[PDB]
């Protein structure tokens, strides 16, 4: 997460103080910019590490996060390339033993790979009644 | 540092005669519904759990409480709670409620209601306190989080789960308030004054 | 009327499988409709089924929408019955060259019941090969693919012969195209019959179709007089209505056979009427139908009422402040449909083997109202969606059952 | 009763602007009747190799009616295994 | 041997069609290789084909996928051929209601090979059972739940000889756990061959220990693991055979690979069974290697004192070129055969080069963009996107 | 499109216009934030016209 | 000049601009409006 | 309205090819050398 300290266009009466903020990706010497030049499946996997690292360096207290349908436009190859990327963040974070995850997806598909290991213990759901009110079930 | 336990109460799709309730389990909880059916509801109000804050845009016309005319009475109401465990081995409930009430005219007014904190003491229960304003600061304290955090990274909305890779200068504009840069910069605009 | 002279056709169209695959109540009245047609070509000893098209109602239709609709050929297609058709025409010409030779004319499948089709607009050809959804039937030797258009602009189209004894059958094929494309190339003259000419007569000529009949559009229908005069029935394949009882058409001279679907897809008045399929018996130059009505077909009533001209509470909603009195109105509208809805359903399984077996289904209903008023007056209208979802348990489509609006002129 | 409209083209010119073009009628074939053994040899469907082998196949062609072979299984119920 | 009392099985596995046939080159690639095994079925008079499973690479097979593997199955499958298995177990145990009853007994479809595969995945149906409900491939191994694991045998004979086929589709935990239960018959018991077939859940999380199954067993086959290894080697521990049968077409460009491919047939007699392994020709040829840049004798460093950029795509180029002379030659020496009657075009093979870039110290070579690099050999490799991966170890 | 004119903030002596902009999508008298369905052809419909 | 910019040839990803948040939204539409240079016409005149 | 768009869907551009009110699309492919070249088809 580079940055520039000098942003700010000289003011006679004003500081006008405004850091810029700009991700960038390293290979080798090369130090070429992510917007473009990468796989959908590359970004979303970013993202989430972000929030996470982020999120400890303020607090280092909580780590709680909320992805939200990030498996979602993706083709067939990154989704499987991402659960088991997650898997990876919990087991490192699982040593820490400070990580309170909430990921929603409405795909079939990937939900089953992170059950399948069998850590979380249960998945919730929501459906529309007869009514069209949401009610929350437990399944295991 | 966790939270422990859910409940919503007539928001959005969710039904306002019968509380529906979620347990959150470390490390990972999993939520998975069918295509419109109220998944991203359950993130909204544990934003509002915490920070107190409604989705954006959203505090005019009622956005946030069930449509009365689906239940059909002109009064709605709705409760939201929150269970957590502070940052010390202690844990404490949040509860806020909502009201809405339709007129003669289209026109609905949205009107808060009081909320409390309560201490879940081992065979005892204290009430901590009753103004919501209070309760902003007390609940962002026990967390051990501020609340810019909350805003932009750890309860992100659904459009913009990618928002680190958004636009380089909309990049820029979050960090500002995750910095809570504003705070100081006015400060500074206080020396302005000066 | 069955004899060694006579051929007897099954018309079925637009049966549209797959629809509401996952309506928690109406899931299965999709495939069990078709699973039942069928059913009535095994007992009813026909010699072909020929389907007017819309055979997916998807375009990649889920194993669930597909593997139905194999279990049910397989079952009732395949027997020791020898089929009593010859294959006169060219096998090359009409199917493709990985299995030229017509299912039935296979060594390898015992084909008792020939099925023929046409692809329909839900079943364009797609995907990389520009396969449709048929296309992996007849591979699996269960169905005749036919009609088929290659080319759109120069629309070559060869009548498949067939002959039973005496009696000799020419069938026309003309697949589903962008509705105001055929009508274009039609008026251009572009498009050709080939007719046969071993008798250069005396054969009998049918054409099944699957455009739309009448629309506003002056080009998106298909205007039924361009068709040639050597025809002499047509089986309109997209009109969801059904009017099974055919009709000679003045200036031509050939009957109109519009079969209609076999499950109603959108709640509207056209697809009110009961369904029917219709056994097509030729013999010579004549033909007879004798019509079957379906008996799963999911029941279904329609009712337009209009607020302003309404007998009922004329003047008594007129009072302000009319919210509780204007459903309470209504709430006698529905019931009186839901009675008749069970009373139909009633008539038709009055008397079977398995009728103390099965179990009533739930009746759709849809109340299409007109709340248009004097400036001076109105009407209030309740919400939707909780006006219909106080019949949970009555009516299978729960979210909707009414349907408030005002004309604009 | 019935709905007319005027589109103003002359159907007796479509019909005779139409053009018919002759197509051939093939003869007909047998569709496999009962085809005898030469004639799947002949046509290179059977091997001669084949001839002898146990067949239990209870697959009968469409004309063979009169004639039935009968398959009769014997079926082996199976065990649960004591598992070590 | 091909007697009255020998069964031939034909053993293959994970033939992923539908394999990237979105690319231009290669989307001929998967479905082509299919054929070619049951062109082989009825060639070499095989009396059933044994499929590994993943038989579709895509759990949602696009029509052009199935359409395919349907055509493929319908010419080679169905003939006059009479079939010399009787079947012995009851249809309902182990089928499911719409069709308990085996292919083969059906009174309407005449089955030459019978098709015996695993299941393919789950989203109750499964991709196979499109064909299924044709006929056109028998079905079993499916299991109900993870915790109730029950092994149905298929038992099959020809003649004297007697075949048992059990099938175990599609975690670690439960197999300690000793769960499994397996149904051996104890009726005129001692005779009975015993085959198993297993394909590794694709999602578990952790694969099954050779040592976990019993010791009654006589012949194993992995499924999953796509490396090559068609020759039957025994376990001293466990007392039995294992075959690896490998994979038909390279899904993913690794060493395993590399090694050339087979489908065997396995021909049983009695108690005791020879296995032979077929080549498989049409496989597009593949081959690679790994040179550390810092080791490379032919490099010799000189790029380790000096500018690099200009001269680095000079050096690969002699290494990347000569890769192609024996990636044609040995599919050359495949087809010398047939004067190229078939297929006489020449395929684009595959070609991948790992190089690692470490540095000593103080030295920086040049690493050029890997798609640019790949795309100079554009109609001389398939895989135009990527040639080379650089990596540099850590 | 509804731009927030009353977004502007009130300084001491001056304007300090700015004008706060958000898509909406209107359903009868509701409307929404139209920001975290996944109609996706709606998205891209939505933006091109 | 700023609806060339911004509006009509538009980045391929960026096609849905209309779709980006709204404080992007926001910083995109004041671009298209000319109107940046007109608050600095005001801003001068006011420190006159 | 001169709309322009840029795809390579079969799908999306066959529709609009078959709504006959698209005289022609171009195309853009990578010749011998590497080299983008535009070639006219209707
Ligand atoms: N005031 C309201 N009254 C009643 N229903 C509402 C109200 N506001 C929103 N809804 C509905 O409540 C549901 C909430 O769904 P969301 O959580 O926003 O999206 P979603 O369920 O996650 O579906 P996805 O994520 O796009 S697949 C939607 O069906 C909304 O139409
Ligand atoms: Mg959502
Ligand atoms: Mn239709
Ligand atoms: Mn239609
Ligand atoms: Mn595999
Ligand atoms: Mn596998």
């Amino acid at each position: 997460i580079r940055s520039d300290v000098e942003s700010t266009t000289s003011s006679d009466s004003g500081t006008r103080r405004n850091y810029n903020y700009r991700v960038s990706m390293v290979k080798g010497d090369t130090e070429m910019d992510m917007r473009g030049r990468c796989s959908a499946g590359q970004k979303v996997l970013a993202s989430i590490i972000i929030r996470l690292a982020l999120a400890e360096s303020f607090c280092a207290n909580c780590g709680l996060i909320a992805l939200d349908e990030p498996t979602t436009n993706l083709d067939s190859d990154n989704i499987r390339s991402l659960a088991e990327s997650l898997h990876g963040i919990i087991k490192a974070r699982q040593a820490q033993g400070n990580l309170q995850l909430i990921v929603i997806t409405h795909d079939e598909e990937f939900l089953k790979y992170m059950q399948c290991s069998d850590f979380c213990d249960d998945f919730y759901r929501v459906k529309r009644d007869e009514k069209q009110n949401s009610v929350i079930v437990r399944e295991s | 540092s966790k939270i422990e336990k859910l409940s919503i109460l007539g928001v959005r799709s969710f039904g306002p005669h019968h509380p529906e309730t979620i347990a959150f389990n470390t490390p990972l909880t999993l939520i998975v519904g069918y295509n419109g059916s109220g998944k991203t509801t359950v993130i909204e109000c544990l934003k509002y759990a915490t920070t107190g804050e409604l989705p954006p845009n959203s505090t005019r016309n009622g956005a946030f409480i069930h449509d009365p005319d689906l239940v059909g009475e002109k009064e709605v109401r709705a409760q939201v709670k929150l269970s957590f465990r502070s940052t010390i081995g202690e844990s404490y409930v949040v509860t806020r409620n909502i009201q809405l009430l339709v007129q003669r005219n289209n026109k609905r007014t949205q009107k808060t209601l009081e909320g409390s904190l309560l201490l879940r003491n081992n065979g005892e229960r204290t009430v901590i306190s009753t103004r919501v304003a209070e309760l902003d600061k007390l609940v962002s304290e026990k967390l051990g989080v501020p609340p810019a955090i909350l805003d932009a990274v750890i309860f992100c909305h659904q459009d913009d789960s990618l928002w680190p890779m958004s636009e380089p200068a909309a990049l820029k504009k979050r960090f500002d308030e995750i910095f809570e840069a504003q705070k100081y910069t006015k400060v500074i605009e206080n020396i302005r004054l000066l | 009327t069955a004899g060694p002279d006579t051929i007897r056709i099954l018309v079925s169209t637009d049966n549209h499988v797959g629809y509401e695959e996952r309506d928690p109540i109406r899931k299965d009245d999709s495939w069990r409709t078709f699973d039942e047609i069928m059913q009535l070509a095994r007992t009813k000893d026909v010699d072909m089924v020929l389907l007017g098209g819309d055979l997916f109602h998807d375009n990649k239709p889920s194993r669930k929408a597909m593997y139905q609709v194999m279990r049910s050929l397989r079952k009732n297609c395949l027997g020791m019955k020898p089929c009593e058709l010859e294959f006169l025409s060219d096998p090359a010409e009409v199917f493709e060259g990985a299995f030229p030779h017509v299912n039935y004319y296979d060594p390898d499948i015992n084909v008792s019941i020939p099925v023929f089709s046409i692809h329909g607009n839900h079943d364009d050809p797609s995907g990389d090969g520009h396969l449709c959804s048929l296309d992996l039937l007849q591979v699996a030797g269960l169905v005749n693919y036919f009609g088929r258009v290659p080319e759109a602009d120069n629309i070559h189209v060869k009548p498949i012969l067939l002959q039973k004894g005496k009696t000799k059958l020419a069938l026309y094929g003309m697949s589903n195209v962008r509705d105001e494309r055929i009508h274009r190339t039609f008026r251009d003259n572009k498009v050709r019959f080939y007719r046969p000419s071993q008798q250069t007569g005396d054969w009998f000529n049918l054409l099944t179709l699957h455009q739309n009949h009448y629309a506003h559009t002056p080009t998106g229908y298909l205007s039924e007089n361009m068709l040639p005069d050597f025809l002499d029935l047509v089986i309109w394949g997209h009109e969801h209505e059904c009017l099974i009882d055919p009709k000679k058409n003045p200036e031509t001279g050939f009957h109109v056979m519009q079969p209609g679907s076999s499950i109603a897809t959108s709640l509207v008045p056209g697809e009110a009427v009961p369904k029917h399929i219709a056994i097509l018996s030729i013999t010579g130059k004549s033909f007879e139908v004798e019509k079957i009505p379906l008996r799963t077909v999911r029941p279904f009533v329609i009712r337009e009422i209009t607020l302003a001209t309404d007998k009922r509470f004329k003047g008594l909603e007129k009072k302000q402040d009319n919210r509780q009195e204007v459903t309470k109105r209504l709430m006698q509208i529905v019931e009186e449909m839901i009675a008749e809805a069970n009373e139909m359903w009633r008539s038709l399984h009055e008397d079977s083997q398995d009728d103390e077996d099965e179990e009533q289904p739930l009746p759709l209903i849809r109340l299409k109202v007109e709340y248009s008023s004097p400036e001076g007056t109105k009407f209030e209208v309740e919400n939707p969606q909780r006006f219909s979802n106080r019949f949970a348990g009555k009516v299978a489509n729960q979210n909707d059952v009414v349907h408030f609006y005002r004309k604009k002129t | 009763l019935a709905q007319l409209g005027d589109d103003d083209i002359d159907y007796a010119a479509i019909r005779r602007l139409h053009i018919i073009e002759e197509i051939e009628v093939r003869q007909p074939e047998p569709h496999g009747p009962n085809r005898t053994r030469e004639q799947d040899i002949a046509d290179g469907r059977w091997d001669p190799r084949w001839n002898g082998r146990k067949n239990f196949k209870r697959f009968r062609r469409q004309g063979e009616t009169g004639v039935r072979m009968p398959v009769q299984s014997v079926i082996v119920p199976l065990e649960e295994v004591r598992t070590k």
